[PDB]
């Protein structure tokens, strides 16, 4: 009955994502119950891709150094684990980057294959003085929110977060029988566009009261 | 401790400006032990002195040099406090003066004042100096503030307060870990170790850069570069900074989302909810590096050695060790995780025994360092050992359900739950709280200081700005500290173009909805930006079964022995008010030392039988013995049954 | 169990929640009272969350006025130190109404910061969460909106400069300074105070180890008297709260007639109490440990009920273990004249008619002025313009206004005491 | 604190019987 | 010494000296427990007598 | 679960002993060491049932010391039911508590039967309760039960019950501090009542309806109560309900 | 449940005049229980069987 | 002194 | 992939039907999804029948007697918003009751069409003694939710077939987080809570539907 249409989309610097929504009419009430709906499921449980793992050439734990690179090497692991990809193939993946000398090195020097591709490229990594070589290979997994590491061999494991939608809002307005006009609003990191992530989560949704349907 | 008594342990009134009168321990050495204050200095006969500014005509003489002075001196002089105002030039406004005039408190016309304090904060020490709003906190909690404040942690990521207090920057130049640039010129290598700056014309200065070394108390001594290479640098510009600064300044904690309103029940009794952005974006985690030591000893029996050729294990846990029976630098050590191997040769080859260190039960991480001394090399080992081997073990600790968590008015607390971002409550644009705290704690409490800090910290984020409010700023006004936070909040409220941001009718109040369900709270709530630390220390100890002591046979007491917990005698007291009889039984015998006792039980409880009665615990048979040795014949007796028979003395040590 | 709840339809404060579990344990058992305050428990949680109580910095009101308030006892306190200057008074008379003015303008600041909460916004988080008993008092409500008051040096002198200023005005190095000799003197008796609480509870333990409950009953006819305890024209605490648990050596008679309220050899319960209060008896001769004959020890009927179960007194219970501990565990739980004086100020305008009836003896009050002592208890009679005055006055009381003199509206007249 | 109260006993643990 | 007054006392008024030792003891202990109980009543503070 | 692993360890070891194929204490032993997912199961399945004994470390009163029932949780906290915090006197700024585990069946019937935190109410100092709720609890039900002016929406409608109040609260059809009219049968205590009806009307019938402040009875004439109708907030409705049905069940 | 074994407590507790004496026999009843059934946890069997016998 | 030696108090359960 | 189980189903003798669920096993924050969505579409969007107003024979306002019937018009009013009927048809239904003389006046007595079905016949309505004629017109119309009002006297109806959702989330853990929702619903008998969980079901769907297709 009610039609839903996108209002704003724009895109930020660090090639985020941002989407607003028009739903109307709801039902007095109703408005509510899918903005939170789609709130929870949007911040909660939502597939992503994220970098999982790292092996830095020439280090063998989080608290050493490399000579000639203005970083350490925990900085490099909380550079990397804020990278922003997105996957097409549904499983993992290696990215590999090598630079050398006097560079900025940034997510535009890491190449993964054809199916994996970095939103930003521009996201600061290290920083290389002359004579030096930095040498990394990601790993790449999907999965969902926050994964704290388990504890194949000299890579560093991360603390993954696959959280492909940073911030959810919405408010209900008087649409006037009393209607309500929903109006939802979502930032993403840029992985996958507002418009998905309103799609994935309305099919979550829509998965999850399927079998009290007609079971009961 | 037992000879002082309450007139020492109190504030004297020469203390002024000399001592602080907030900063000390609570417990027993509470007025034992004082800081200097912020100004004051020892002469060369060592007696504290504090400045002074003179006053003549009324008139405050900045031009001439601070007149330092002892308590004596100050005793027959007007000295005025340091937040009288001045108008343009130095002459004191009003017309009545608070002034001190032989230990006393006293109110004189500006004319006859001799001496005015330099600083508001000339009477607090530098912990208590870096409280924003402490004119608005009970002494108690400022007290405690400032105590907690010594027990921050350095956090992986610092990060500058937001409505800091001036002084940060200066309690962080003295530790000696910010390096600044003495030369007006250009940086020409900047790496994680090591940054060199060349002078505009002159020689090249080359410093170098702790890396995650190891405190005292087993924090992180890091040591970061600021600038990037070809960077122009100024004299006297931060270059590198410690564990816990940031640019410059102290940086003991970080900035959170903050809401004082109760949840269901998680923010009782200073229990504190927080959220899970602080676990996954690595707020609040910090660097731990721990030592263990192995020694290599000469028995009577034969040396022992450090080798792989541990008895009783197999392959599977010789994995990371470097052929030497040492383990290997950056491997990940869990439980139990041998890190030294060694071998005691034991009397009784299938000689040797296992004595190799591993890791305490509950301690995992990486291991950073693996140092060796031994004779050959020219080290000073101990008299009767071989070798000494020190392992550096180091981890990452996040925020978590046990940890206390701090700010700088005194308020403290201790993590009750961990909520998912889409339970915890949130703004009128979407964004989930950081902290949820209790307001309950705060009239009763008298910190009110908290209440002001996180609406300038608000509005220092939207803003982005950073504010340097200093102690008792009321000098200025009638209400200062209120006046400058609404206005800092309208002048946000403007910039942002959001309205929600600041309102009229409850100025730091604003709307917030319910996570769980989306329905908004029945009134508005005060959210900011607040400035929280996590405190030190590996708590958590239990014990079935372990190691006794000497004399009585009783388990030892300490976390690192498997220790026993003490069952003092208020506890008896309190279990003999229940009427319980077998619970203090078991406890007192059974579970202590009664030296038979206990493996029956224990053989009872693992096979499943009824747990026999006990007998006489060594406790007593140890001070029978005693008695008699000092020349007492204290006996044990059981009485006769029939008529025309003796007493019969009984042996308890059978 | 068969008693059905009253409907209460009031306000719940601590003490209306205390009372429903009194009840709950007194007529449905121990598990429903448990069952009861777990349920309140998670309706109190529950809307407390929903309500979204907060504190903020306009949350804390004050008075608007507290700044004429203050200007009026400035203005008093110029006079007395300008009449100190003129040689008038002496220094300690000045010292002495210094401190009662600005202790009287605390106690009026307190009176009206109350009113203001309880007039403007009732609905305040501050003074909802402090006048339902939750986290609060009224010292501390006194010292966030009100005025901290006078304080004293770190010797017990009483400064004579007061802090004026509340936590949400902030205070000045000087308050802050005269702030922290108190709180110091607070912390170190904490510390050492803990010490000496832990041993005399030891020392209490020891004392009475051995009374234990062995016998259940010596057959005597002695006892104590239980009364009220009152402070003259005020009691402190009721009989009936001093007579729960008790066993009555005498039967008691109601007297008014010849009806019976209790037996010889009863237990006391709530009810029981309570009707022995209604109806006045003011005295009940009770069985005691005090007066009790047995072996060493008190016996069940001398002791009475175990206050933590309701119920007389179990065989073998060890009773002087829980007097010690009840005894110690509030161990550590352990401005001139205000309001215990009372100012007589007649709020009418007319001539004065004392004569010479009451004995008015000329003398000097602990201030510098000068009125007339009075210890004949006699009614003031006063031309109180329309109609005369009824006043009373109380031995050794004293009196301002005197014979030819024109009384003002809200003029000081008297000044009645309360009971080197 | 004491030297004596962190010396374990020579003896066998009750569980090592 | 408030004992010793109160048994002279009794010991005359009555003449024997059970009961003027019962009668000095009953008054001191109701003496004894009136004062604890007001002093810890003071601070508002509640213990059954 | 960390501490309870510990303190439990030798009745894991024998119902891991008789009521699996674990052989021998070594056995066991080795797989509590290597934190097998059975050790836990058994766990679990063994501390149901067994009170355990919580002491503060100042022991003042023998309150000090109550016996609970443990519930596995994860963390390195000891979860603490908040109404026994005053008896403790404990408040979570990083108080610690100390816990003991009763062996014999004897002391494990008296922890369960003298010592149980459910069975101390009343304070053996004084007889007052001494589990009464506090703070957040108290400040909970005083705005639940509390009078709103500025907030009456729906005020003046009457229901049925105490059920129907409560569901046109939940709604939302009625404000939570409305001044609404209610048909409950039984005792009603209203402050700032008065006992002389304030209008008493006779109807063409012998029957009298009575208005009190809070309160409408209608009478027979010289006879019984047909109806009363008690004026009353949905926030008390709701506390009141929630007392009756905790007593009630 | 819980609740039944508390309530259950409450009763015995009642109509036995002395909470020491109730608590030794279930005590025994419990010892006994296990003792004759190695041949649920002792005591809570002893306090649903005595329970059930005060009809 | 039955804490002392180590028996059941002659209180409570212990009581007979 | 869950499986839904009704642990409990009652019919209380007031006609009144009670059932739990048990649904497993969601994933973290789900339980909480399910069960506020579920309860507010349960408490506030289904559809029921309601008596919506009456008309008294020899009365004209609220607070009015009638001869001979122990109730007034208030309490019979009240005794008549509680009377649970459920209508096959979209179209308002009018029912007639004329009791007379001495009888316990009950929910059997009104003379609903074949289309409306009274859920309890034995539901409390009015005490008529001797000589005393009980004239009654009640009006049903289909509506959800509890609608307060502002010749025939109107009623603030009470449309909603269920009375009461309560939910609470349990940990499923065996050996991630998961969670497990039970759901317990009262019904007033006109729906059985199983339907009452289709309907919420079927609402949810449809509204969550059309969001998945296009954005
Ligand atoms: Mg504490
Ligand atoms: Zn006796």
């Amino acid at each position: 009955t009610f039609q839903v249409e996108c209002v704003e989309s724009r895109t930020e610097a660090d090639q985020g994502q941002y989407g607003r929504f028009s739903i109307e009419p709801l039902a007095r009430g109703q408005g509510t119950t899918v903005g939170n709906a789609l709130r929870r499921v949007l911040l909660s449980n939502l597939e992503g891709t994220a970098v999982t793992a790292v092996r830095i050439g020439g280090v063998n734990h989080e608290f050493a150094t490399i000579p000639g690179v203005r970083e350490d090497v925990l900085d490099i692991l909380l550079n990397v684990r804020e990278l922003v990809v997105h996957a097409h193939s549904p499983q993992p993946q290696i990215g590999r980057l090598r630079v050398v000398g006097p560079a900025t090195v940034t997510a535009a020097d890491v190449d993964f294959g054809p199916e994996v591709e970095v939103i930003n490229p521009n996201h600061y990594i290290a920083s290389l003085s002359e004579g030096a070589t930095l040498e990394m290979e990601l790993k790449v997994e999907w999965g969902t929110g926050y994964r704290a590491i388990d504890r194949a061999l000299d890579f560093l494991q991360l603390d993954a977060v696959f959280m492909p939608v940073r911030r959810v809002n919405y408010s209900v307005e008087d649409a006037r029988t009393a209607i309500d006009r929903l109006v939802l609003e979502v930032w993403t990191n840029g992985s996958l566009s507002p418009q998905e992530a309103l799609s994935q989560a309305a099919s979550c949704l829509v998965a999850l009261f399927e079998p009290l349907k007609n079971v009961s | 401790r037992e000879r002082a008594g309450f007139a020492v342990r109190d504030i004297h009134p020469s203390h002024y400006g000399r001592i602080c009168p907030i900063e000390t321990p609570e417990g027993p050495n509470a007025g034992l032990i004082g800081s200097l204050a912020t100004h004051a200095r020892v002469n060369d006969y060592g007696f504290i002195e504090t400045p002074f500014w003179r006053v003549e005509e009324g008139r405050v003489r900045k031009d001439l040099a601070p007149v330092y002075m002892t308590a004596d001196q100050e005793d027959d002089l007007r000295v005025a406090p340091g937040d009288v105002a001045t108008d343009d030039a130095g002459y004191i406004l009003g017309t009545t003066i608070p002034v001190r005039y032989r230990q006393d408190f006293t109110t004189t016309t500006p004319e006859r004042v001799d001496y005015v304090a330099l600083s508001p904060v000339q009477i607090i020490s530098v912990a208590t100096s870096l409280i924003p709003f402490l004119e608005h906190d009970d002494a108690n909690r400022a007290l405690m503030g400032s105590n907690m404040q010594r027990q921050a942690v350095p956090l992986l990521r610092p990060e500058r307060p937001l409505v800091g207090t001036g002084l940060e920057p200066q309690a962080a130049r003295d530790s000696g870990m910010v390096i600044t640039s003495p030369v007006d010129g250009t940086i020409s290598y900047v790496d994680a170790t090591h940054i060199e700056v060349t002078a505009d014309t002159g020689e090249k200065y080359g410093y170098a850069l702790q890396k995650y070394q190891r405190s005292n108390q087993d924090t992180c001594l890091n040591q970061r570069p600021i600038v990037f290479e070809g960077d122009r640098v100024q004299r006297g510009q931060v270059i590198a900074d410690g564990s816990a600064t940031e640019k410059g300044e102290l940086a003991l904690g970080q900035n959170i989302l903050v809401a004082y309103m109760p949840w269901e029940g998680y923010n009782y009794e200073d229990a504190i909810l927080i959220s899970e952005r602080l676990v996954y974006d690595d707020v609040y985690t910090s660097i731990h590096i721990e030592k263990f030591e192995i020694e290599a000893r000469q028995t009577k029996l034969g040396p022992e050695e450090i080798t792989r050729e541990i008895p009783n294990v197999g392959e599977d846990a010789l994995r990371q060790l470097d052929e030497n029976g040492i383990i290997r630098v950056g491997a990940w050590v869990e439980s139990g995780d041998i890190l030294v191997g060694k071998v005691t040769p034991k009397g009784e080859a299938r000689d040797v025994r296992d004595n190799s260190l591993r890791v305490p039960n509950g301690e995992k991480g990486r291991v950073v360092d693996v140092r060796l001394f031994t004779r050959e090399q020219g080290d000073e080992l101990p008299p009767g050992a071989n070798m000494v081997v020190r392992v550096y073990v180091a981890q990452k600790r996040k925020i978590q359900v046990g940890d206390k968590m701090a700010g700088r008015h005194g308020n403290k607390g201790i993590i009750s739950r961990i909520l998912p971002c889409e339970d915890m409550p949130y703004l009128p644009d979407g964004t989930p709280l950081d902290i949820v705290l209790n307001p309950l704690g705060v009239p009763s409490r008298m910190n009110v200081g908290q209440v002001f800090e996180c609406m300038l910290g608000w509005a220092g984020q939207l803003l982005d700005a950073r504010f340097k409010v200093t102690p008792f700023d009321e000098m200025y006004g009638a209400e200062a500290s209120r006046l400058t936070v609404n206005a800092k909040l309208s002048e946000a409220r403007e910039q942002t173009g959001q309205p929600w941001v600041f309102s009229d009718d409850e100025p730091g109040k604003i709307q917030v909805y319910d996570g769980r369900t989306g329905e908004p709270f029945d009134r508005p709530v005060t959210v900011g930006r607040a400035y929280m630390l996590k405190l030190v220390h590996d708590k958590i100890h239990a014990r079935s079964t372990g190691p006794y002591s000497l004399v009585t046979q009783q388990p030892l007491g300490g976390k690192a022995q498997q220790g026993g917990q003490r069952f003092g005698e208020m506890e008896v007291w309190a279990l003999e008010a229940y009427g319980a009889a077998y619970i203090l039984q078991e406890l007192l015998t059974v579970k202590s030392d009664d030296m038979q006792g206990r493996n029956e039980a224990l053989n009872a409880i693992v096979k499943g039988k009824a747990i026999p009665r006990p007998g006489t615990p060594e406790s007593f048979k140890v001070l029978m013995r005693e008695l008699q040795s000092l020349c007492l014949d204290i006996a044990v007796y059981k009485a006769s049954t029939e008529d025309y028979e003796e007493d019969k003395e009984v042996d308890l040590m059978a | 169990a068969k008693s059905a709840p009253i409907f209460r339809n009031r306000v719940i404060d601590k003490k209306q929640l205390k009372k429903l579990i009194g009840w709950t344990f007194a007529h449905y058992g121990t598990a429903k009272t448990a069952v009861v305050a777990d349920d309140l428990k998670a309706l109190g949680f529950r809307y407390a969350t929903r309500a979204g109580v907060s504190i903020s910095i306009d949350d804390l009101k004050v008075p608007g006025s507290k700044a004429e308030l203050l200007e009026s006892a400035e203005k008093r306190i110029q006079e007395t130190e300008d009449r100190y200057t003129r040689g008038e008074i002496t220094e300690v008379e000045r010292f002495q109404k210094v401190i009662d003015t600005w202790a009287n303008t605390n106690d009026e600041l307190t009176d009206r910061v109350v009113k203001n909460f309880r007039e403007s916004d009732p609905l305040n988080s501050v003074y909802m969460m402090a006048f339902s008993g939750a986290r609060g008092n009224i010292s501390q409500v006194r010292q966030l909106v009100g005025m901290r008051g006078l304080m004293a040096n770190p010797q017990g002198e009483i400064i004579d400069l007061p802090i004026k200023t509340n936590f949400r005005e902030g205070l000045t190095v000087t308050e802050y300074i005269i702030s922290s000799y108190g709180a110091r003197k607070g912390l170190v008796d904490t510390a050492l105070r803990t010490a000496d609480s832990g041993y005399l509870t030891r020392r209490l333990v020891d004392v009475s180890q051995d009374v234990i409950i062995h016998e259940v009953d010596c057959g005597t006819s002695r006892g104590l008297f239980v009364e009220a305890m009152t402070d003259g024209d005020r009691i402190l605490i009721p009989i009936s709260q001093r007579l729960l648990g008790r066993v009555t050596a005498e039967a008691v008679l109601d007297p008014s007639t010849d009806e019976v309220l209790a037996e010889a050899g009863q237990d006391i319960n709530e009810d029981l109490a309570n009707r022995i209060e209604k109806a006045g008896i003011k005295k009940v001769k009770v069985r005691s440990p005090l007066t009790c004959e047995a072996a060493r020890s008190v016996c069940q009927k001398c002791y009475g009920w175990s206050l933590a179960h309701a119920q007389m007194v179990d065989m073998g219970e060890a009773v002087g273990i829980i007097a010690a501990q009840s005894i110690g565990e509030p161990g550590t739980q352990l401005v001139f004249t205000g309001e215990t004086a009372r100012l007589l100020r007649a709020p009418v305008a007319g001539t004065i008619k004392l004569g010479k009836k009451a004995r008015t003896r000329p003398y000097r009050t602990r201030h510098g002025e000068e009125a007339l002592l009075a210890e004949a208890n006699f009614d003031l009679v006063l031309e109180g313009k329309g109609r005369k005055e009824t006043f009373a006055i109380l031995q050794g009381s004293t009196i301002f206004v005197q014979d030819g003199d024109k009384v003002a509206a809200e003029a000081i007249l008297a000044e009645v005491p309360v009971s080197k | 604190s004491r030297l004596g109260d962190f010396i374990e006993a020579d003896g066998e643990t009750p569980e090592d019987e | 010494d408030l004992l010793e007054i109160y048994y002279d006392y009794f010991r005359e008024q009555l003449g024997e000296d059970y009961e003027a030792a019962l009668e000095s003891l009953r008054r001191v202990q109701a003496l004894l427990v009136n004062e604890v109980q007001s002093v810890y009543q003071s601070q508002g503070i509640d213990i059954s007598d | 679960r960390e501490m309870a692993i510990e303190l439990f360890q030798p009745f894991v070891i024998h119902r891991l002993i008789k009521n699996h194929s674990i052989n021998n204490i070594k056995q066991a032993k080795k797989l509590i060491q290597k934190n097998d997912p059975l050790i836990w199961d058994v766990l679990e399945e063994v501390i149901e049932g067994h009170p355990v004994m919580l002491n503060r470390a100042p022991t003042l009163h023998r309150l000090g010391i109550q016996a609970f029932e443990p519930i596995l949780v994860e963390g390195r906290a000891i979860q603490l039911h908040p109404l026994v915090c005053p008896a403790f006197n404990a408040d979570f700024d990083g108080d610690q508590m100390a816990v003991h585990v009763p062996l014999s069946i004897e002391a494990q019937a008296e922890a369960r039967m003298l010592m149980l935190a459910s069975g101390n109410i009343l304070s053996p100092a004084t007889g007052q309760p001494i589990v009464t709720p506090s703070q957040d609890m108290v400040l909970g039900c005083y705005y639940l039960t509390a009078e709103n002016p500025g907030a009456q929406k729906g005020a003046g409608r009457y229901f049925a019950n105490l059920e129907d109040a409560i569901r046109a609260f939940e709604q939302g059809s009625v404000d939570l501090h409305a001044w609404v009219w209610v048909r409950f049968d039984g005792e009603v205590e209203s402050e700032g009542e008065s006992d002389e009806p304030e209008s008493v009307v006779a109807a063409d019938d012998g029957t009298v309806t009575k208005t009190y402040r809070f309160r409408r009875i209608r009478e027979t004439e010289d006879g019984q109560r047909l109806s009363q109708y008690v004026k009353t907030t949905p926030g008390r409705i709701l506390f009141n309900n929630t007392v009756q049905t905790a007593l009630i069940h | 449940d819980s609740q039944d074994l508390l309530f259950k407590a409450e009763s015995l507790i009642v109509n036995s005049t002395n909470r020491y004496h109730v608590t030794l026999q279930i005590a025994r009843r419990a010892k006994q229980a296990r003792y004759e059934e190695m041949e649920i946890k002792p005591v809570l069997r002893a306090i649903l069987e005595m329970s059930d016998e005060l009809n | 002194e039955n804490v002392i030696i180590g028996r059941l108090i002659p209180a409570g359960t212990g009581f007979k």
